[PDB]
């Protein structure tokens, strides 16, 4: 039993390039990014939403944009996060207690950490409790968004962060 | 069919560090380290 998310080889070697940057050579991402999640997710909505001829179709694709921003601020600082990139979360943490400004991670974060989402959605997906349906669903609408993201690859591209028996 | 904004509070989220699983990654993050 998988649940199969179809990752282009490209962006599977993306995340390994950050994963190589970040706890090999130790550079953490400039914070805030120029192109945060949320403008990611502006855009493809944008786009995507002017070839679709369904009312339904359009619907789902808003509701799947909606809710992959909502899903990355509560997964951000809880799961995403490398070792290394902690110490720049817990100061932007502290930055937004002493600015009483909440913290909204796809205002600061960028397309990476998106796809570092994306690369455990499956695991998440394995152990919930939904329509065989609606999972479909959500890996048809990752899969075509993952597409468009290789599309634009160029546009937005001691040890830790293997785990050997996963 | 629901969408993934009617599950956000239905798919649990981990508590956990940031990992790539090698059976998808480990062939990439091998050849990563020849470069």
């Amino acid at each position: 039993p998988k649940i199969s998310l179809q990752i282009p080889i490209k962006l599977k070697s993306v995340l390994v390039d950050d994963w190589e940057y970040v706890t090999k050579d130790k550079k953490i991402c400039r914070l805030p990014a120029d192109v945060t999640v949320e403008m990611v997710l502006n855009k493809y909505e944008h786009e995507v939403s002017q070839e679709l001829e369904s009312p339904g179709s359009q619907s789902q694709l808003s509701e799947y944009c909606a809710g992959l921003k909502l899903y990355f601020d509560k997964c951000l600082g809880n799961m995403l996060l490398y070792r290394l990139e902690r110490l720049q979360y817990d100061e932007l943490l502290k930055k937004s207690s002493k600015d009483q400004k909440p913290l909204v991670p796809i205002r600061i974060y960028g397309a990476i950490h998106l796809l570092r989402l994306i690369s455990v959605l499956p695991e998440l997906i394995s152990s919930t409790t939904m329509d065989l349906q609606s999972c479909q669903l959500l890996i048809k609408q990752t899969e075509d968004f993952l597409v468009w993201l290789l599309m634009h690859v160029d546009e937005y591209f001691q040890y830790e962060g293997v785990a050997l028996g996963m | 069919e629901e969408t993934l904004l009617e599950l956000n509070n239905r798919i649990r989220v981990r508590k956990q560090d940031f990992t790539l699983p090698w059976e998808e990654y480990g062939e990439l993050i091998l050849e990563n380290a020849r470069k």
